[PDB]
């Protein structure tokens, strides 16, 4: 807290910067216990506030109920709230957060699977497609390469596309068998 | 009216701070300004974890901005709670 | 020897990617055309048969010729989005995943969140030899090993992105590589990437405009086995034009919202339909000769059907339908009912889901 | 030119009366609300045309024996033996119809077809009457105002 | 336009004061100074 409020208040400082990377991972660990807050002070200017947060404070305030009455809360007084009252509201919101989390720690005391088909069938269906290059049974292909002609070399640039085409058709298919068999 | 009055709440709470009241193209000046200064310098959830700590804390071991939020507190005034301004505002000029 | 086959493939690539939009116009105005010559059919005669009717005979063979000239022009459609389009979204992929796995870590340090089918998908990239293929960062895998090849584990990070550490500083210093021919099909069909291709079809296979091309290129196949499947090709133009593709986001800019309306409107005339089911039984006689009666609401599946059909749908509502209450002893009841049903559904419900779409519109 | 047809016809001096329209100034605002938007508005009208199109398809594919449209035994005076009759039927007696092309065909009970044609009726009751005329009517409104 | 025109009717008396026509927000930069401004300055009964 010292450190941090000496950096806040010396902005332009090399001596403590370098104190504040030697000490950086001390405010690492520290940084989710170190609540700070402005204020309105009695000189009449703004101060910044730090104080300790305990770790239940965080885990009763992520609570459900906690962040649903956040909720309602918020609502209530941006909507039906004046401006005046708002800093009333808010506290008294605050005193009902407190009272709601003491309770909480009381009473606490004691698809991706369509994912996982849709990237199966991408792999299986585009290894359809792979097993005659990776089985290099192309020899067929060769010999009409060497009886080379315009014909064939357009067949091919043709075929070889449809064939992509063919392999996308599947696709869809088998992830639309895929979603039917999840659904039911 | 109910849902573009849902839609007012929610624009207002990502385009003004809740405590401070100032807009948040001032703060987005730098980047990441509005976020820092909404998660950092004024929380909702860093006032009320001030209030419990000043709650559980001893009177006795009270510091003066403590003493002073408390007594404020007890008497139900308001006026600590910054109002169209902080610290960026209030230290503009020699910091930056 | 291939140096005069590739430079002709080379070229009808090019072709095909210049000529894609007119292509895509083309395929328009024929479909345009099909359907316009398949307006003249009729049922002539028990096996029935769908001959084309005209005082001339010359638009059937017109309307085949059409056909086959449909089917080509989407196929070279398929083939020009491929020449063109593809290069640019695998370079935008590739870009992608190496920011995020510069910047981020975002398969060393942290992982997937598993729901994601695109970062799941690109996990298969990483390990690729032939990575940024298209991107122009040829070196993000040793950026990657230098930032967290320590932390990390450097054998880790090799396996990871499936590199070999002593071949860079090797190539760094002096070095004797021997180049090969491709004139050896064996030397092509080794070099050819089988993972990389994989995950490159993968991409193609997710990319949604290559999806919308090959459920044209299916339906226009299918307009051979039937003639009225070149149907459906008339719904391009309304993707085509600004507006009308506005209108068709405007079905689903609100689509959780409309969906639960729906269902509120089913859970109302369903209670409705419970009401008639139990009391007013007696009014759902549907049929005009005494001899037979036709009751709608004797099973409930039947009641619940007439309700969603003829009620909704009806203008008063389901009171117009049903038989007229006067005299009985539930008069008053049933009156309170159609009325209820009325303002419910038609006026209120049926509103609400119109205003829906007619707002996401405006 | 109007003038002097009404000698031919004097019925033609009716034609005159669209005069007060353009010397008021809100009638002529109504004329031109019309136009305001007429590229937005023909485009909708074809998307209308499109969809009440696909559904006379699927009718005439399917759905052919509902639309005798005879109550004499002796004759059947069938709407979608022909597709240019089934698509004149959908775009005049369907458009108009407030419930939809359902209010006029035939009741579907007890069919092996019923839940299809049920579904039919319910979609087009749904995309033309409810949402695409409603968007029709409603740019002109907007024009207006 | 008649609705929310009354609408608007009431909502300027509540931000505005009738007399002075300043917004409520520069008396309200202190508690309940709208309403000390228009009930015991600027006050139309007062005028009256
Ligand atoms: N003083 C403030 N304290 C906290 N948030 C504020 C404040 N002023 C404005 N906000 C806005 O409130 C939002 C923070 O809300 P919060 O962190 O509770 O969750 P959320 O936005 O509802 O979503 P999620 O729970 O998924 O993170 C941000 O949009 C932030 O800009
Ligand atoms: N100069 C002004 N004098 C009085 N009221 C003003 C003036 N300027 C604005 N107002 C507003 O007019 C209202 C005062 O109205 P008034 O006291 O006559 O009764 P009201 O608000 O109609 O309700 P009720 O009679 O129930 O108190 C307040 O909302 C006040 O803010
Ligand atoms: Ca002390
Ligand atoms: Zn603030
Ligand atoms: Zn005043």
């Amino acid at each position: 807290v010292l450190l941090t409020n000496l950096s806040e208040h010396m902005p332009n400082d090399t001596r403590l910067q370098t104190f504040l990377e030697l000490a950086e991972s001390v405010l690492n660990y520290f940084q989710p216990f170190l609540g700070r807050i402005e204020i309105m002070g009695s000189a009449k200017r703004i101060e910044r506030v730090y104080f300790e947060i305990s770790e239940s404070s965080r885990t009763q305030w992520e609570k459900p109920q906690v962040k649903e009455s956040k909720r309602q809360f918020i609502f209530d007084v941006v909507n039906e709230g004046g401006e005046k009252e708002k800093m009333e509201l808010f506290v008294n919101f605050c005193e009902d957060t407190i009272f709601e989390m003491q309770l909480a720690a009381q009473i606490s005391e004691s698809s991706i699977l369509t994912v996982r088909s849709a990237l199966f069938a991408l792999r299986y269906n585009i290894l359809t497609l792979m097993r005659m290059l990776s089985l290099k049974s192309l020899k067929k292909q060769m010999k009409k390469v060497k009886k080379m002609t315009v014909k064939d070399m357009v067949t091919a640039f043709f075929s070889s596309y449809w064939s992509i085409f063919m392999t996308l058709l599947h696709f869809v298919a088998s992830v639309f068998r895929g979603f039917f068999r999840i659904i039911c | 009216e109910l849902r573009d009055q849902q839609e007012q709440v929610k624009e207002d709470m990502e385009t003004k701070c809740f405590i401070c009241g100032i807009g948040n193209d001032y703060f987005d000046t730098v980047p990441h300004g509005f976020e820092t200064h909404t998660l950092q310098e004024h929380n909702l959830a860093n006032y009320l974890f001030f209030l419990m700590y000043l709650i559980n804390k001893d009177e006795t071991e009270h510091t003066g901005q403590e003493s002073y939020v408390w007594k404020m507190y007890q008497e139900r005034c308001w006026e600590f709670f910054p109002a169209g301004d902080c610290f960026r505002k209030q230290y503009e000029d020699q910091l930056n | 020897f291939w140096k005069k086959i590739i430079a002709y493939q080379q070229k009808l690539l090019n072709y095909f990617a210049r000529n894609f939009y007119n292509m895509r116009m083309l395929a328009l105005f024929v479909a345009f055309a099909i359907n316009f010559i398949l307006l003249f059919y009729k049922v002539s005669t028990i096996a029935v048969h769908y001959v084309l009717e005209e005082s001339s005979g010359y638009m059937e063979p017109t309307l085949r010729i059409l056909a086959i000239l449909h089917t080509v022009i989407s196929f070279f459609c398929i083939i020009g989005y491929y020449c063109l389009k593809v290069p640019l979204v695998i370079f935008k992929r590739e870009k992608e995943v190496a920011r995020k796995l510069e910047f981020d870590g975002l398969y060393i340090t942290e992982q997937p969140s598993e729901d994601d089918i695109k970062g799941q998908w690109d996990r298969l990239v990483i390990n690729t030899q032939s990575f940024p293929n298209n991107y122009w960062d040829k070196f993000v895998k040793r950026k990657v090993m230098d930032k967290y090849g320590e932390f990390y584990g450097r054998d880790r990070i090799s396996e990871l992105l499936g590199m070999d550490k002593a071949a860079l500083d090797f190539s760094d210093a002096r070095e004797k590589k021997k180049p090969k021919k491709d004139s050896s099909l064996s030397a092509v069909l080794n070099s050819i990437d089988v993972k990389y291709q994989m995950w490159k079809l993968g991409v193609v296979f997710t990319d949604n405009s290559f999806l919308y091309l090959a459920w044209y290129m299916t339906m226009s196949v299918l307009g051979h086995y039937n003639n009225f499947f070149f149907a459906a090709h008339l719904l391009d133009i309304a993707m085509g034009f600004k507006t009308l593709r506005t209108i068709l986001s405007s079905v689903t800019h609100n689509g959780k919202q409309l969906v639960l309306t729906v269902g509120l409107l089913a859970v109302v005339v369903y209670l409705y339909t419970v009401v008639a089911f139990n009391f007013f039984r007696k009014f759902y006689n549907k049929s005009e000769d005494g001899d037979t009666p036709d009751m709608k609401c004797d099973d409930m599946l039947t009641c619940y059907m007439f309700h969603m059909y003829v009620g909704v749908r009806a203008g008063g509502g389901i009171g117009d339908e049903i038989e007229d209450p006067a005299g009985d002893e539930y008069e008053i009841y049933r009156i309170i009912f159609d009325i209820t049903f009325f303002f419910f559904v038609i006026v209120i419900l049926l509103a609400i889901i119109q205003g829906l779409i007619i707002d996401a519109f405006g």
